[PDB]
């Protein structure tokens, strides 16, 4: 095409290409071909098929996912793939037999199993099925049932309930191997006095009466679910009797009162890292726990104790990081704060308090993503002073003065922004560049740190993209009250600076976000640049991430304050900057993204002339605990009741009379419910607003249905049309 | 001038080993040997005294402490050993000659079985400002654990947490207090702790 | 000066009415600035039954009041709280009139359900908790008469759901004796009948919002049982437990699924009972009589009655109701003839034949009043057209001798009448709606003569003059040799000439009639006065009141008929020469919205733009006894397909050339909203773009002040928009 | 010599369900069951009033069943009510005494729940099931309403439905019950009809 049109987007014409692979050992990987599961080595790249599509077609169903076992004899087939909240879903599975190349009919795994994994080594295999812990020994035999306890919506055993999976754990799955498989940690929730949702499903045309979902979700200040954690000897075992579970107490300066689970490490076989945090979210604790042969159980001393706390906010970004053990399992890396208030590497011991910083400077560590016997492997923003860019480092364990860059000058004018996948021991390592240019995928050697070749440089989209007017991208900060805010602008093509564009404020300003980087994107703000000729501007203003303490915990115990102003001061300083109509500013955005939309629209600035709200927060006691107790608390009178109340959206309903308002959200969303918008809806009602509105029915937080995810962009693209009124 | 009887170590349920009952006597003298044969003794060592000299002479006092123990603990009860039990359940004193006695309760006796046994993981005490502090209280030798309050008869569970506010006359700060439970055994084990003074009577 | 929205929206142009209750047969209350007035209907002269000092001194808001018929107390209604239509909870105190003393002895409790008077003394029964209650004296306690009772399950004295709003139209469900010997009410069950839930989010303070549940009997669903029971309330030893004689139904009903539609008493031992079966094509009465020795109430064969459709159904809505002679042997009630038009039929008790004393091409709309010598009713026999009202009187010795008691007041000024007669039908009063101001005047029986005006609305008048306010057309067009009408409201200054946008306003619902000759002051009249656009209905095939040839066509096929006649009026609109054909929209409400997502499905192209709100989608949605009665139940043995074949998701492709806006409240409690969210999932599902918008917490009337005003502003806006007009 | 015992033990019969007891050769002798019961009424008719007591002992049937003397009226001759046309209705062709009378206590006679007659029992038949024709019994018969509850209804106006078969007629039969609250002593009621002969007795 010419121009990038919204089908082009909205359908997908113009894709960019993956490298996915899987370290299946320390020079060797996996890769899926045509449907062909393929052997790779990492050395020279000889390849050679580890499982024909042959083989994948001899079923009666999809198989959706695979999973080999840990030697190599085993193959998981995952199918009947049922989605339930982000990251949770239902499957069947059938084990498949390498050696014998055949499928095992004796005793299956049943339908709807909620979680299943490998043993780190062997072929042990541990699932959770209906809120219950099952352990099979070998593939063939039967399963052994470890937990008795589970009932639905009440108490999960090896799995989340819903706040733990969207906003502490990131993940489903509460199950935790040992190195071996000998011992088998998992934690256990408890929802029985938490509060439920109750919202409603429609479903298809036939139903005639429609459904009441009930989901245990704690509101703000709504009771919690406690959690324990228990460790059972999966080498103890016995057929006859049953399992003895061990459960590892909390440190008892977090039993005082709530707190939470928020990282599980295994040291070794006997030695396994617990990290506890308190409701109030600026307490965290790491409890190294040893393991006690004569009587059974796991000791968790206050000698081996760490705190880890914030006086300024919360503690680490979301929550506390992760350790990262040596071999020895006598000390970890983990990334905390500085005494300045950046991220950076401090290195710990397992008996003494203090720790040790490896890292300094205005910059912060991403991410540790391998620590050897001799080097440490960390992702951070420190190349050429960009919070927005991302490269891997290396840095000598025993002369931490000697630090290596390993992707900063490759390819400095198309690759800024890096993510990696370390081999097992760290021997070889995939470099995955996602932009400023095209995504571009390569493999390293770690011994000389020399590029083997190039898996993937997406030189069939790069032929696409020549005959199509592409926007390019401008990333630069501004200096406001002498503090860098970094600001992104997706230009048209053939942009000019002395035309006034119209300007469309992209945001989700949300704690530690960023929207400025240095990634390629083909989205609808693709779109609209191309065809439409609208600059789209994301600016990160107070509260954004990657920057140091003082920005991040700027907007503390205050949401809906700066991140808001920012906005509209951006706003300005995009408009005196001279490409930008000051009649036609719009602004958009997508669950934290539309509450700060909200919120902007209703400060009476005269800024905006639009704004589109999708799934917005309106306020913030409707919203679950750990995220919103995390920034601001309890809504008591004795804490932050008073900034929960000044910060709704529906207390600023007069001032939508001045601008064009379209408020979006599905009718089964289960992150931010649908009474958020039905409040804002029923504000502006009570104060004669009139506005455009949009429900999707049975849709959840992300419109991704394919028909609805091509609904909501297009009619999107009719109100922007329409504000800044352009051709139709 | 009477017999001192041994009755209240026969009789009911026994309590557990951190909130062990403890019996002085003074006037009177005692028949040692005919408590020990109506039990199974596993131990009887004797520091400060003898295995033997115990069961004759006469004193200012004789002490037994006495509760329900399991054998499968008895090494966290011997002399210098660490672990939860000497530090938040029960530490013999050695300012007196005295025996440790761990010994099995046949069926024939008269007292009954506990539901389950019992001592403390966890007792610490949490101060500070932002309840940062934490400090581990430990037991004296022969004295009762501070944290022996919140279950008397048993814990519920195993790991089960306790939590009390110290006042200010108390110190301060919130007293934790964590439990562990094990099985209860096919026939009560039992400890006892024998002590003895001087003064010529 | 233009008939504005903010004039429609703020009230400005007020209408003005009497209403009066007849307490006598010469006598009437009528509330006058917060004073109760009595009237002497002969002369006119006034009485202050009660003054303004004695309300508003008790510390609460007074709703309304229910003078005893001896005179002696009155209830005063407060606490109100409005559910579903016709159902409400409140609170009542009772005032004597002789002591002037506001009685605090065994007072109603909160709460209460439902509250009435005896037709005669100062007799209590009320409704608490779904149990009946009798107070005999106002200062004595209560009797409680029932111990069933329990919340959404068993319902005594009141109705439910589907009663309330399709068969009773009444929350009331308790008939006294003409002088309050007995009490006959009825009980409900609705263990089996599902429960429709939906999500209320009340105020803002409020976290986890409410999950409201309704017993709904959906099509084919669970129908709630009935029964029927009599107490004597005279009979009642107050150290003893009641005792209710239940009714047994006649057997031709008791076959499957019935309900109760009609309870009518004819005299102190002698009940008249109205069933319908399920399929509402056959219905009874049952006219039964006490049994002194044996205290039961029985239904005997020869004194039943039967009605039934070979073409439809029983009634417009429901069978109608009898009105039985003053000595109980005889009754006069409104079925079809042969020709398929409704008139009076003369029944006799053991008589299965009965004798029409009114025949013609027009209907009879309902029996007002019964003498021994004349029978009032109210009919459309006027000018021959259907949309008009006017009081008659018929000789019963001589049926030839019919006088019109209306039709020639105000010929120009009023054509639609409503009559309330007094006690013995000696004087009554005449409401007239139309086509001009509303005439309220109070006449007399005997000679037939208008005593006085009551309201002329001479204020409404004078204010009217200086706005250039619309008109209205209302004539007929004959297609395929059957005469069907419509009326236009045309804007000020009509020329004939240039060519107008047109909105169709639809109800297009069974015995339907948007085509009348009532004055309004409505949306339509803003849209006509403000922005010069013709608002237009039509009362096609479906529409009543002109013979069940033309009501009974959509008879097992609705979303048919009533839908294209709505599509060829456009078009027949098209052709009087002033109707713009590229600007032309079609606007309606529940079943309009429903006809409206029907039109604007079809793939005319004759409809541009189309506002539906609160529309059904599918009929299966829907409640029973509503559905069943024009459908039948949906199964592959009745009427499964046409209820298949008329749903709006069914014509969402044909979405992408018109403009459609779809409004819902999330607390309809009767189309539910689930109906539009299937609407809009198959818009979404076939590629179509449209605007929504719903309303939090909203009935099915969209009727809160910011609510009402923000829904037409909105409409306004979206209409204006789709015809160019700034 | 014909002992009426089934009559006299268990729990009697509703008046719809009622039982009878023919004898033929057996010589029969009154009184003794008189004696038994406290004739509240004891109005004869046909052929012979109290010289029943005699004759030759010849096709003595009786009929026997639970009855209210509330009832009374409507077990008479030609009375009008639901139990003449739903549930007994006596004949009048051959010699006959009604006998009503209460029970003593503990007479070997069980109490039922309550009393129960049915109030209602028709065909609803015809195209479109318009046409009722209320079934009435016959003297001596028994009443087709008789199938459904023979014990008894649990409530008064209790429906029962049917489909009449093909060899039925046709339709459906609609049966209510009407239910009678139990008076403090077993009420009861007994008709006596005697047969004569060309042969012999
Ligand atoms: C899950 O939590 C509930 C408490 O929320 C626990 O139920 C309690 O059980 C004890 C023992 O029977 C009772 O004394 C309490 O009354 C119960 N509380 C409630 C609220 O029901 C339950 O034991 C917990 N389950 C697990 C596995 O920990
Ligand atoms: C964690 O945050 C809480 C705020 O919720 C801090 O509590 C404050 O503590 C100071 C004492 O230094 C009091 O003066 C404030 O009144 C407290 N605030 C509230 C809302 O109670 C707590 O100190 C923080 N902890 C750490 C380790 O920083
Ligand atoms: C209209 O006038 C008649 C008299 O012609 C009134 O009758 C009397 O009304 C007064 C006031 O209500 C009562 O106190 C008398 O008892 C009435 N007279 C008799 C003989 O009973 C009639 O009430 C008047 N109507 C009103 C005032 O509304
Ligand atoms: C309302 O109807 C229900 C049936 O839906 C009645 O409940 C039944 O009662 C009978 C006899 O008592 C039982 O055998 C059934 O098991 C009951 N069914 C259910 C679902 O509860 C109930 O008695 C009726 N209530 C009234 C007042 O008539
Ligand atoms: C009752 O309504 C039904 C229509 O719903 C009519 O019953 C039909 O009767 C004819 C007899 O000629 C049958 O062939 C049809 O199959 C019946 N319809 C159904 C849906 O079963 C009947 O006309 C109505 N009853 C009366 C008295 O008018
Ligand atoms: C199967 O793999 C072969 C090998 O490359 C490939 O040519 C073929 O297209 C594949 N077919 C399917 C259905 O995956
Ligand atoms: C899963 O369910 C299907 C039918 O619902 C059944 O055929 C299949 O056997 C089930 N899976 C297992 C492992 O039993
Ligand atoms: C009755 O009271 C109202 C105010 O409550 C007052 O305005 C009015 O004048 C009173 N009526 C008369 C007739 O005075």
């Amino acid at each position: 095409r010419r121009t990038y049109t919204l089908t082009d987007y909205l359908k997908n014409t113009f894709r960019v290409k993956f490298y996915s692979l899987r370290w299946v050992s320390d020079h060797e990987y996996l890769y899926k071909q045509e449907n062909n599961i393929l052997l790779f080595n990492a050395e020279y790249g000889n390849s050679s098929i580890f499982l024909e599509n042959s083989t994948f077609d001899e079923f009666g169903h999809s198989i959706n996912d695979y999973s080999v076992s840990p030697d190599g004899q085993f193959i998981l087939f995952e199918y009947n793939y049922v989605k339930k909240w982000r990251h949770s879903y239902t499957a069947s599975y059938d084990i498949y037999d390498l050696h014998k190349r055949q499928l095992i009919t004796e005793e299956r795994i049943p339908n709807n199993t909620q979680w299943i994994t490998w043993s780190p080594v062997g072929h042990k295999l541990a699932y959770v099925w209906h809120n219950d812990i099952y352990i099979k020994k070998e593939p063939n035999l039967q399963s052994q049932r470890i937990t008795w306890t589970g009932k639905e919506d009440v108490i999960y055993n090896g799995i989340t309930d819903w706040v733990y999976e969207e906003e502490v754990f990131s993940a489903y799955s509460a199950l935790w191997w040992s190195p071996n498989g000998t011992f088998l940690a998992y934690a256990q929730f408890n929802d029985t006095e938490v509060p439920l949702i109750e919202y409603s499903f429609y479903s298809d045309e036939s139903l005639q009466y429609p459904k009441t979902m009930q989901v245990p979700y704690p509101k703000a200040g709504a009771a919690n679910p406690t959690v324990k954690l228990f460790v059972v000897n999966t080498d103890s075992l016995n057929s006859t009797a049953n399992a003895t579970s061990v459960q590892v107490v909390p440190p008892a300066s977090v039993l005082i009162g709530d707190h939470y689970l928020c990282d599980v490490t295994w040291v070794n076989e006997e030695r396994i890292s617990l990290q506890w945090l308190r409701r109030i979210q600026n307490y965290s604790v790491l409890a190294i726990c040893d393991y006690d042969k004569p009587t059974g159980r796991w000791a968790s001393h206050v000698r081996q104790q760490h705190i880890e706390s914030s006086t300024t906010g919360w503690v680490g970004r979301f929550k506390p990081s992760e350790p990262h053990f040596t071999s020895d399992g006598n000390s970890f890396y983990k990334i905390i704060s500085n005494k300045e208030g950046y991220k950076h590497i401090c290195h710990f011991q397992v008996d003494r308090e203090n720790c040790t910083f490896i890292t300094k400077g205005v910059w912060e560590v991403i991410g540790i993503e391998a620590l050897t016997s001799d080097d440490l492997y960390y992702i951070s923003n420190e190349y050429k002073g960009m919070p927005g860019g991302r490269n891997l480092y290396k840095i000598q364990l025993n002369d931490h003065t000697k630090v290596t860059c390993l992707s900063c000058e490759l390819n400095t004018e198309r690759c800024q922004y890096y993510s990696v996948s370390f081999s097992k021991e760290a021997k070889y390592y995939q470099l995955r560049c996602s932009g400023p240019g095209l995504p571009l995928y390569t493999l390293h050697s770690s011994s000389n740190d020399k590029e083997l070749r190039v898996l993937e440089d997406n030189s069939a989209l790069d032929k696409m993209l020549q005959d199509v007017q592409m926007p390019s991208k401008k990333l630069d900060f501004i200096i406001w009250n002498g503090i860098k805010l970094w600001y992104q602008m997706i230009l048209p093509p053939h942009f000019d600076k002395l035309k006034k564009y119209p300007l469309l404020i992209d945001v989700y300003a949300g704690p530690c976000s960023q929207k400025a980087d240095t990634v390629f994107r083909l989205n609808w703000a693709t779109y609209l640049a191309s065809t439409e000729k609208i600059i789209v501007a994301s600016f990160d203003g107070r509260g954004s991430g990657y920057q140091g303490d003082k920005i991040l915990h700027a907007i503390n115990r205050r949401l809906g304050t700066l991140e808001v102003e920012d906005q509209i001061e951006a706003a300005r300083q995009f408009t005196n900057m001279g490409f930008v109509d000051e009649k036609r500013i719009a602004i958009w955005g997508w669950s934290y993204g539309g509450y700060v939309t909200s919120m902007v629209l209703g400060a009476g600035s005269g800024v905006f002339k639009c704004g589109i709200a999708v799934a917005p927060v309106s306020r913030w006691e409707y919203y679950d605990s750990v995220y919103t107790e995390r920034y601001m608390g309890l809504p008591t009178p004795e804490d932050n009741l008073e900034h929960y109340r000044n910060s709704t959206v529906m207390s600023r309903a007069e001032n939508f009379k001045q601008v064009e308002y379209l408020l979006i959200h599905g009718t089964a969303d289960d992150n931010v419910h649908f009474q958020q918008s039905a409040q804002i809806s029923k504000a502006l009602v009570d104060a004669g607003v009139d506005f455009q509105a949009m429900w999707y029915t049975d849709e959840d937080h992300g419109i991704a249905s394919s028909t609805a995810h091509q609904h909501i962009y297009t009619h999107m693209s009719h109100f922007i049309k329409q504000c800044f009124s352009l051709p139709e | 001038d009477k017999e001192c009887d041994f009755t209240p170590m026969l009789v009911g349920v026994p309590p557990q080993v951190y909130n062990f009952k403890r019996l002085v006597f003074t006037n009177c003298n005692y028949n040692l040997t005919k408590l020990l044969s109506l039990f199974m003794v596993n131990e009887f060592s004797c520091n400060g005294i003898s295995p033997d000299a115990i069961a004759r002479g006469c004193y200012s006092s004789l002490t037994v402490d006495y509760f329900a123990y399991p054998l499968s603990m008895r090494s966290y009860i011997q002399p210098g050993s660490a672990g939860d039990i000497s530090l938040y359940n029960y530490k013999q004193s050695f300012a007196n000659p005295t025996c440790r006695v761990l010994a099995t309760a046949p069926a024939n006796l008269t007292l009954t079985k506990p539901s389950a046994y019992g001592y403390f993981q966890k007792c610490s005490r949490v101060s500070g400002e932002h309840n940062s502090v934490e400090t581990p209280l430990y037991i004296n030798p022969g004295e009762y654990s501070i944290c022996r309050s919140f279950s008397p008869y048993g814990f519920s569970e195993d790991g089960e947490v306790f939590r009390r506010q110290l006042t200010q006359y108390e110190g301060g700060g919130i007293l934790v207090g964590v439990g562990a439970k094990l099985a209860m055994t096919d026939k009560l084990e039992m400890g006892f702790i024998i002590s003895v003074q001087y003064g010529t009577d």
